């Protein structure tokens, strides 16, 4: 009874910090990355090229 | 495509020209069409 609430909650805990970690090593990986995908790999396809024989 | 329309006659410019301006071949010459939805 009791007991089993009791390793309810220690597994519980458990999960909530390794996710506390997961989270934390998720956002320190992204950061840096996702600086270099927001400032200079964005572009813009204004055109698209095509033969003059078929117009 | 421009490899069918120059015969094999025509890549013969400069020096290769056989001597017993000329369009000298290029690939087919493309249009860009603006696609980003302005004019």
């Amino acid at each position: 009874m009791t007991d089993a609430l009791e390793q309810s909650v220690l597994a519980l805990e458990g999960t909530v910090s390794v996710l506390k970690d997961s989270v934390e090593s998720l956002k320190c990986a992204n950061e840096p990355s996702t600086n270099l995908a927001s400032t200079m790999l964005q572009t813009k396809r204004v055109f698209r090229l095509v033969p003059e024989y078929d117009v | 495509l421009g490899l069918l329309q120059y015969a094999e006659g025509d890549y013969e410019i400069g020096p290769w020209k056989d001597s017993k301006e000329d369009l000298v071949p290029l690939p087919e010459t493309m249009v860009r069409i603006r696609v980003d939805g302005n004019e």
